[PDB]
């Protein structure tokens, strides 16, 4: 039935002190059948990251679309696109399919290279922009993620702390969702460096 | 002069002439003579068919458009096919939609307007053929003369083509006589053959060389060729 | 969602709550439902959030171009006509319910548009799920000839009626004042009566709590 | 009607030549010279800025070297406006290839496309051809460094060293004189500047009249790098090579 | 090569002959017209010459009502004049429908000027041989005069004249203004502004007029109307009892 | 230069359009036709040349009706004339369909005018080779009009075009002076037949056939009808008498 | 919704309630259902607000353009444009419209255009949900050529009964008088018409 | 009817020249002088308002146009061509950029768009090139201030300062002398007025001159308050008064 519930999966972003984090599970199943535990849902164009939950085919399609668009954007603008701008591009791109949308739940995370300010935003399937200053959740376990975040979260966490927090939010939420899990990955983003870690979680 | 205003039909000459139409009009004069005349009961078409070799055939000059209407051509054979086919559709449309026989006067107006369209719009060329239309409708027997300029006229009789002026004078002279040949087709046809012969020169009208058609009161438009016209030579 | 519009002796003011929802879940606890069409023409929107934003920016964009073309200040009746004809063209498929207001060379104006394209005109209006709660307040306290402050109170009170009594409404109160003589003043988060109480505990985890399978640096430089 | 004013841009001459293509080329011949030299470890693009001034801003300026891809770039000779139209369709073509196959577009595939577009304005449409000639410098894992050339006609060919624009005959001769298969990028870089220096219609070959680009495989990495020199970088290389 | 004179493409001098010849056609009617701005009205006077006895004088006019508020006087052949009027009327109705307010004089003029500009650039469209003078009492700009030509040009005026003797009328008016120092006729009633208009037309042209020699249009707050032969006469008698 | 008369939408150096002027030549060469505006309708008359005894008398009607209250007669290229009427009928039909009321003559006149003026805007079309006299009775009385190949048209008291347009105009102007209080439909019919007979002198070579039609509030009830039988012969007599 | 138009001696009068609804909620209690399409040609709207407004807005545009080209349009013509729109788009419209206009030669005319898209010229017309409750009342009280006073009364009484029984109707009663004298807007409040 | 002009009206001559473009350029030369000057904190563009009748009201006609709140344009050549170009330019800034990214286009890109429109009128069927040259001056966050020139060919280039039209040769020379990479906006405005003077025959005042600049943000010109990140338009057209006050210290 619900297209956004065929493959499953979740994504979640969070802001910390001069840093942003974004994580996702690795499951890609077909209803109850688990099919792949290597389906990362996070992508990036320059220093801007994009996570996408929803129907796998569209997740793939949107990534290929934003790569196309961000590449041309760099060639013409002669600079990499910023988080805020990209958010707009994501929003208009989705609304352009207003009456036959892609079944995805996009999440943007990054640091404005010019202002150094952390940025995260979520969108409904037709572009409605939700720009939160703390966290953004998406996926079949979004309710669980909201519960986790609303409690675990606290402002200006240091990278090392934000990592614990985001990982625990993701992990415990996925464990209550039959369609999420099968491995997770977490990105900790700072002005200078970006670290990627794979979490150890239940495989059921 | 002329050379600067005859490259198409979308150009008027300094004197208000349309040369392309006039040149088209010429193709008719170069065509084989054909005659048309009518009484109050019938309308008749007589045409001289022309051949290429003696190993060839004689190109048909008369075309039936419906059971009550038909015509004879002079000029571009293809164009006559196009126009007569258009006249067949109009006759057909009038029957299918209104269960009404297309009046000859109306058929004429249609042809005129169709022709006119290829004389005011760039790209098109006028039709290079003259047509004589005869038919029997609700107001009786009729004869029309159609010119590629779009001018369509109702007459008692007429002729078009090479040496046509011959027959036309004859009819213009015989008028009072043939227009009264009512209830006697063979007489109207004979008057028609006598008219056309006034435009002969090369030879005399033979059997596979003459073509006659007739329509009237209780006479569905029919063409006669070969031995069928022998009794008139 | 609760959005209202109130006229006062020398202008017009519009207000709205800041809750965004998806089913019974709050999507955004502080979104902005007040949209700027032109400097002095703002519009409050309810219904499908993406729609209130898109249609609002589309007409706004066209109003901008029209203004440059005609060398005149945009007029509310223009935003109103462009919006309604658009919504009508889409047989109500664009879930936008708007309260459009502002001041222009012809005075101050207050209208409302419904998803299918019909429009209303009045001195006080309300739309959204909190529509009824807000309207009860307005029906109980509006009077002709209100002062800028009176109007802001009334508008702000009506939104609260929504925040407190309507489950689809909540959080803060956003206001925008458009007075016939001055610049329009947008008051983002004019009221913030819903601050979360200090959490009972901190859930900051002791580092090393999360089991990591593998690590690596990501190359962002080209 | 209209026929009267139709130039008929797409017809053969009694000799079987395409008038407009010929004339377009005639136009190109007066454009700032552009040179492409391919070495074993890289490619070099050099072009002379036609029309310059004290006031012309150069840090912001670009009129002959355009980046099409991350591994492909072109040098322009002719109508800049016309070139941009083509350049943009080219950038799009590369991105499409990438989206369809998840692989960077092979250099020749991009060139054949652009050449095809041109070829079209040659056979139908009643429009004028693009007054442009491109020198393509790119790299892929199937043919390594490649250097191509396309002109108003819609034909393209590969080269070791080539020039387009003004004084090509002179430039070609000089390159044919000192080019050697075993050249190294810096070798090519010098040969390039020297040739221009000899064909220039100007007094001296100053940096403010040049655009320079190199596609070298930065050894400390293992990948290929595209670099369009900035005013100062050209000013430097101009001193070293011995033209100061 | 010598066709840069038959269609709207450039000549070596960078000129558009077809546009210049279009201007030439505007004088075909051999009629002059002038517009002046009152304190709160706008008036356009135009000569009217109906020498044929078989014509119904009432059906002859180069003045048009584009909308309740916009009035237009044309200098040029009637068929192009009517082609232009009809378009402007449609442009005015449509504008009101889309934007919700009455189209302003200057805007309508800009829109028509742009349309003219296109015939200047597109080869299959010929310019219209007419000069359009639009007048009204704009709700934002007050009395207004905007005129457009076959070149796609237009601008607003304090007053203006058009036709074979445009220069005479113009300099006459220029003078009156160098005198008054104000950019309009300081008159409350339009009847007086109409009288001023006709008076100066006579001075500059050195000709006297009868009620059938003129055509007059007046634009007031929320209405543009034309005068009748009698409305004119009454206005003509008035100037007579001043001289 | 020259050749400003080969393409239609072209402006000559003195601001004219020769193609349209040449059209007028075709009109002037046509049969003479007129229109007289009486005080409750209009009368239309025209010259039908007997090119031969072979033409069936009365059988080639020239005057045409548009809707049920409008009459049209023209001189010049007949086919062009019919073409314009077909457009008029469409235009009248479109108008009625939306506004219910049959098209007012003044509205109809501009419909024809805009259409004809349209054929002087492009070189891909030829101007109309006819001048048309037309009119009828509407909500505001009678209206007579004449349209030129230029698209120009005005309201007339009397109108004439064609070969004998001068004789006619002379005669029409006379009437105007001898009837400052108007003319009756019955009288216009008679007078018209005469004007046609006189104007036939400039073509006295071939014999002709007269045709009259009218639209009078009191005589035809605002509807357009052809004058025939007794009233027709009677007018022929009145004309045949004063022609001697 | 309760709307009616009555032709009388000096012209014609249009009347309507001011209630717009969405279910049982009164979206607007001071609605103006008497819409102007020309100087002296107005209409009464019933059914979809969105549809009737869109239709009216278009007719107004057509009459304005019509005026620019052929002078003043008749009341009949205005009814014709409405009808054309309501008939040709019958499958996507829910508009019951009454067209009333005053002209110097015909006094006042009334054309009712019901849901189907048909047109009906009448001495007076009633429409809207409230109209059903006053068919009897109006049939027994309408007289041709009443005076302005009698007409205003007839309408005030009729609509008060409509407003009384039909929940979709209510608010104030609005009237528009169209005569040679000009255009007059009348408004009657509950307290006044309720106790009639 | 139907535009049968589907073929190019601008073609290559045997010499390789594109006539119509050359002629268009000629038309630009005949045009009234206009110039541009980029300072370290602003850009200025100006031209002379050659009123074509003492009865015309030169204010009702602007040669200096705002394209986006940080980009303005001025020209030389055919006024009507420029006008429609300005409308297209304002629209393209929306349809091809703001509607996609929610922000106005940076100068080079908008210029790039306008340029394309002109290039097309040089190759499309049935049209003539535009008879104008433009000077676009604007500012964007990542590129700062910039000045561009766009020709009828569709070509464009960045400038520190330049002039086009009638006395371009002379004006350009006067600018090459006075310009330096340390000018402050006020200085450029001054150099501007001086440069323009030479090219002006008779009257030279705030009523016969038209000048606007791209400089600091103008919150006062925004029209509303309450949105921190929205600080106001950088484009500002000087007033007749402001121009005269300057001419006094000229
Ligand atoms: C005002 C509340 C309301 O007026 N109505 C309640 C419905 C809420 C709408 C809006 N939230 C959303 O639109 C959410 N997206 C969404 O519903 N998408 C549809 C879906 O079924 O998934 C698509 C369009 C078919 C999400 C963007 C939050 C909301 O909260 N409305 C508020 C106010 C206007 C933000
Ligand atoms: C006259 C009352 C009626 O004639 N008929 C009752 C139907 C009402 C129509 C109109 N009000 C609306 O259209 C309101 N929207 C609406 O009803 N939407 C439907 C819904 O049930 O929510 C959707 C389309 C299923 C709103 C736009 C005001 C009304 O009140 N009609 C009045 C009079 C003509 C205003």
């Amino acid at each position: 039935s619900d297209p956004s519930s065929i493959n499953g999966g979740i994504v979640v972003a969070m802001t910390g002190k001069d840093c942003v984090a974004i994580a996702c599970d690795l499951r890609l199943g077909s209803q109850s059948l688990g099919v792949s535990n290597k389906f990362e849902k996070i992508f990036h164009y320059g220093h801007v990251f994009l996570g996408i939950t929803g129907l796998a085919t569209d997740v793939t399609t949107l990534n290929e679309m934003f790569r196309y668009k961000t590449n041309l954007y760099k060639l013409k603008e002669e600079r990499a696109i910023e988080p805020e701008t990209f958010t707009q591009l994501v929003s208009s791109s989705l609304y352009e399919r207003r009456f036959g949308p892609y079944f995805v739940g996009p999440v943007v995370a990054g640091i404005n290279s010019k202002s150094g300010k952390p940025f995260i935003a979520g969108f409904d399937l037709i572009g409605c922009i939700d720009e939160a200053k703390d966290f953004i959740v998406s996926g079949t376990a979004s309710d669980q993620l909201f519960g986790m975040c609303e409690s675990l979260y606290e402002p200006n966490l240091e990278p090392e702390d934000l990592f614990e927090t985001i990982s625990q939010a993701l992990l415990n939420a996925a464990d209550r969702d039959a369609l999420s899990g099968w491995g997770a990955v977490v990105y900790i983003i700072k002005k200078d460096e970006v670290v990627k870690r794979y979490l150890k979680m239940r495989q059921d | 002069f002329r050379n600067n205003y005859d490259g198409d039909t979308v150009t008027f000459s300094p004197t208000g002439r349309l040369f392309q139409v006039e040149y088209a009009l010429e193709a008719i004069k170069q065509g084989s003579v054909t005659v048309g005349l009518r009484s109050n009961t019938h309308a008749v078409l007589v045409a001289l068919k022309r051949n290429a070799d003696e190993l060839s055939s004689y190109q048909k000059k008369i075309i039936k458009c419906d059971e009550h209407m038909g015509l004879s051509l002079a000029g571009l054979a293809p164009d006559a096919r196009v126009l007569s086919n258009y006249l067949r559709q109009q006759c057909n449309y009038s029957s299918l939609v209104f269960n009404r026989k297309l009046a000859v006067e109306r058929a004429g107006h249609l042809l005129c307007d169709k022709a006119q369209k290829n004389t005011q719009s760039y790209g098109g060329r006028p039709y290079g053929v003259g047509l004589l239309i005869i038919g029997y409708d609700k107001s009786g027997a009729h004869l029309l003369e159609f010119q590629p300029s779009g001018n369509v006229t109702e007459l008692y009789g007429t002729a078009i083509g090479a040496r046509s002026q011959g027959a036309k004078t004859y009819l213009e002279r015989t008028l009072d006589t043939f227009i009264k040949i009512d209830g006697n087709p063979d007489e109207l046809i004979k008057a028609g053959v006598e008219a056309i012969s006034q435009s002969l020169r090369d030879e005399s009208l033979t059997v596979d060389n003459l073509s006659i058609a007739i329509v009237g009161k209780d006479t569905p438009f029919t063409i006669y060729d070969g031995e069928a016209v022998a009794k008139y030579i | 969602t609760t959005i209202v519009g109130v006229k006062f002796n020398n202008g017009v003011v519009i207000a709205a709550d800041t809750r965004s929802t998806q089913g019974p879940i709050v999507a955004d606890k502080n979104c902005a439902k007040l949209h700027r069409i032109s400097p002095k023409i703002w519009c409050a929107g309810a219904g499908t959030a993406a729609d209130t934003e898109a249609v609002t920016q589309l007409i706004g964009s066209n109003i901008e171009l029209h203004s440059l073309y005609t060398s005149r200040e945009p007029r509310v009746v223009s935003a109103l006509q462009m919006l309604k004809q658009h919504l009508f063209k889409y047989q109500g498929h664009i879930g936008a319910y708007l309260i459009v207001a502002g001041v222009d060379p012809t005075g101050s104006h207050l209208f409302s548009i419904h998803a299918h394209g019909s429009t209303d005109v009045g001195y006080y209006l309300s739309l959204g799920s909190g529509s009824l709660a807000a309207m009860a307040v307005l029906e109980s306290h509006w009077k002709q000839d209100l002062t800028k402050e009176e109007a802001i109170k009334l508008a702000s009170d009506a939104i609260q009626a929504g925040i407190w009594n309507d489950l689809g409404s909540g959080s803060n109160v956003d206001v925008c004042v458009m007075e016939i003589g001055k610049d329009a003043e947008y008051l983002r988060n004019y009221l913030t009566p819903n601050v979360r109480e200090e959490k009972q505990k901190s859930y900051k985890f002791p580092r090393g709590t999360t089991a990591v399978l593998k690590e690596s640096i990501v190359n962002i430089c080209d | 009607g209209s026929r009267r004013y139709d130039s008929r841009t797409t017809i053969f001459s009694p000799e079987g030549r395409l008038y407009q293509v010929e004339y377009a080329l005639e136009s190109i011949s007066h454009a700032g010279t552009a040179i492409g030299i391919m070495a074993s470890d890289g490619i070099v693009l050099a072009a002379e800025r036609k029309v310059t001034s004290t006031l012309l801003e150069q840090d912001t300026s670009t009129e002959k070297l355009y980046k099409l891809n991350d591994k492909i770039a072109v040098a322009v000779a002719g109508l800049t406006a016309d070139a941009e139209i083509l350049i943009n369709t080219a950038r799009i073509h590369a991105q499409n290839y990438l989206k369809t196959y998840n692989e960077d577009i092979p250099v020749e595939i991009l060139v054949r496309r652009l050449s095809d577009i041109k070829q079209g304005y040659t056979q139908h449409g009643g429009l004028r051809p693009f007054g442009v000639s491109f020198i393509y410098a790119g790299y892929d894992d199937r043919y390594g460094y490649q250097l191509y050339t396309s002109n108003p006609s819609g034909n393209y060919t590969g080269w070791k060293a080539i020039s387009v624009g003004a004084n090509t005959s002179a430039a070609q001769t000089l390159l044919q004189m000192d080019y050697k298969d075993d050249m190294k990028v810096d070798d090519a870089i010098e040969l390039a500047l020297k040739t221009l220096s000899k064909t220039t219609d100007s007094s001296a070959l100053t940096y403010d009249r040049l655009e320079f680009a190199t596609i070298r495989k930065g050894a400390n990495d293992g990948e290929v790098y595209q670099k369009i020199f900035k005013p100062q970088e050209i000013k430097d290389i101009l001193v070293k090579t011995g033209i100061t | 090569a010598g066709y840069d004179r038959h269609i709207t493409i450039f000549s070596p001098e960078g000129r558009l002959y077809q546009v210049e010849y279009a201007f030439k056609a505007t004088n075909q009617t051999n009629i002059n017209s002038l517009a002046v701005r009152g304190k709160d009205c706008t008036v356009v006077i135009s000569q009217k010459k109906v020498p044929d006895k078989l014509l119904d004088p009432t059906t002859v006019s180069y003045i048009f009502c584009i909308s309740r508020t916009i009035g237009m006087v044309v200098n040029g052949p009637i068929p192009d004049a009517r082609n232009a009027a009809l378009r402007a009327k449609a442009e005015a109705a449509e504008f009101r429908y889309k934007y919700g307010y009455d189209m302003p004089c200057d805007v309508l003029a800009k829109r028509m000027a742009n349309l003219s500009q296109i015939y200047t650039q597109r080869a299959y469209m010929r310019p219209l041989g007419v000069i359009l003078t639009f007048v009204s009492v704009d709700e934002e700009l007050g009395p207004s005069i905007y005129k457009t030509d076959p070149a796609g040009y237009y601008v607003g005026y304090k007053a203006t004249a058009t036709g074979p003797k445009q220069q005479e009328i113009t300099t006459n008016l220029e003078n009156h203004f160098k005198k008054s120092k104000i950019d309009h006729i300081n008159e409350e009633s339009w009847e007086k502004v109409v009288e001023f208009a006709i008076t100066h037309m006579i001075d500059a042209l050195g000709t006297e007029f009868s009620k059938n020699d003129l055509e007059v249009g007046v634009a007031t707050k929320d209405k543009f109307f034309t005068l009748s032969a009698e409305n004119i006469e009454e206005r003509l008698v008035a100037i007579a009892e001043q001289d | 230069g020259t050749g400003y008369d080969l393409s239609n939408s072209v402006f000559s150096p003195d601001g004219r359009n020769f193609q349209v002027e040449y059209a007028v030549k075709a009109v002037e060469n046509g049969t003479t036709s007129i229109g007289i505006k009486c005080n409750d309708g209009v009368v239309f008359a025209v010259e039908k040349l007997i090119t031969s005894k072979l033409l069936v008398p009365q059988k080639n009607v020239k005057i045409q009706v548009v809707d049920r209250h409008i009459g049209c007669v023209y001189s010049g290229l007949i086919p062009d004339g019919r073409h314009l009427v077909n457009r008029g009928r469409e235009e009248a039909a479109s108008f009625k369909k939306l506004y219910k009321t049959p098209i007012p003559i003044p509205a109809f006149a501009d419909r024809l005018g805009q259409y004809v003026q349209a054929h002087t805007l492009y070189n891909s079309v030829r101007p109309f080779g006819v001048s048309t006299i037309f009119g009828g009775v509407d909500k505001n009385g009678a209206h007579l009009y004449m349209l030129e190949p230029s698209g120009s048209y005005w309201g007339y008291k009397g109108a004439a075009t064609g070969k004998g347009r001068q004789s006619a105009k002379a005669e029409l102007e006379k009437l105007v002076d001898h009837h400052p209080e108007g003319l009756s439909a019955r009288e216009a019919v008679k007078q018209a037949a005469k004007i046609i007979y006189l104007a036939h002198e400039d073509n006295k070579e071939k014999d002709f056939e007269l045709e009259i039609s009218w639209c009078s509030l009191s005589e035809t009830n605002g509807l357009h009808k052809f004058v025939k039988g007794d009233l027709l012969q009677e007018a022929i007599d009145f004309a045949q008498k004063e022609i001697n | 919704t309760s709307i009616m138009a009555v032709t009388f001696k000096d012209g014609v009068i249009l009347g309507a309630d001011s209630r717009t609804t969405t279910g049982a909620y009164i979206a607007n209690r001071v609605t103006d259902k008497l819409t102007r399409v020309h100087d002296k040609i107005w209409c009464c709207r019933s059914g979809s607000a969105a549809d009737t407004q869109a239709i009216a807005d278009i007719v107004q545009y057509h009459l304005e353009l019509y005026t620019s080209q052929y002078g003043t349009p008749s009341t009949e013509t205005a009814a014709s444009v409405f009808k054309e729109l309501c008939y040709e788009n019958k499958d996507n419209l829910t508009a019951g419209i009454i067209v009333a206009g005053y002209d110097d030669k015909n006094k006042g005319e009334v054309y009712t255009i019901p849901l189907g898209g048909s047109v009906h010229k009448l001495p007076y017309a009633i429409a809207g949900s409230g109209s059903t409750f006053i068919y009897g009342y109006c049939d027994k009280n309408f007289r041709e050529n009443m005076s302005k006073e009698e007409t205003v009364d007839f309408i005030k009484h009729s609509l008060s009964q409509a407003i009384k029984w039909d929940g979709s109707s209510g608010g104030v009663i609005r009237m528009v008088v169209l005569t040679a004298a000009g255009v007059e807007r009348l408004i009657f409040y509950p307290d006044e018409y309720e106790q009639l | 009817m139907t535009d049968r002009y589907s073929f190019s009206l601008t073609t290559f001559s045997p010499s390789g020249k594109l006539g119509q473009i050359d002629y268009a350029l000629t038309a630009v030369k005949q045009g009234v002088t206009s110039l541009g000057i980029k300072a370290t904190n602003g850009v200025v563009i100006a031209t002379e308002k050659k009123s074509s009748s003492p009865l015309a009201m030169s204010e009702t006609l602007s040669k200096v146009s705002l394209l986006t709140p940080d980009i303005g344009a001025v020209y030389s050549g055919m006024g009507p061509d420029y006008r429609v170009l300005v409308d297209k330019s304002r629209k393209v800034a929306h349809t091809s950029y703001k509607r996609i990214y929610g922000e106005y286009p940076p100068t080079k890109l908008l210029v790039s768009e306008v340029a394309k429109i002109m290039q097309e009128a040089t190759q499309s069927g049935g049209v003539r090139p535009f008879g104008v040259s433009l000077l676009i001056a604007g500012h964007d966050e990542f590129n700062g201030f910039s000045l561009y020139q766009v020709d009828p060919s569709g070509s464009y280039f960045p400038w520190k300062a330049t002039a086009i039209g009638k006395g371009s040769v002379a004006a350009k020379t006067f600018l090459e002398k006075r310009w330096n990479d340390e000018l402050e906006l006020e200085d450029a405005i001054h150099i501007a007025l001086l440069t323009l003077k030479e090219s002006v025959e008779g009257e030279f005042n705030g009523d016969t001159i038209e000048l606007a600049i791209i400089g600091d943000e103008n919150p006062d010109l925004l029209g509303y308050t309450g949105i921190p990140t929205d600080k106001g338009p950088r484009f500002r057209k000087l007033t007749s008064q402001e121009i005269n006050d300057r001419l006094e210290a000229l």
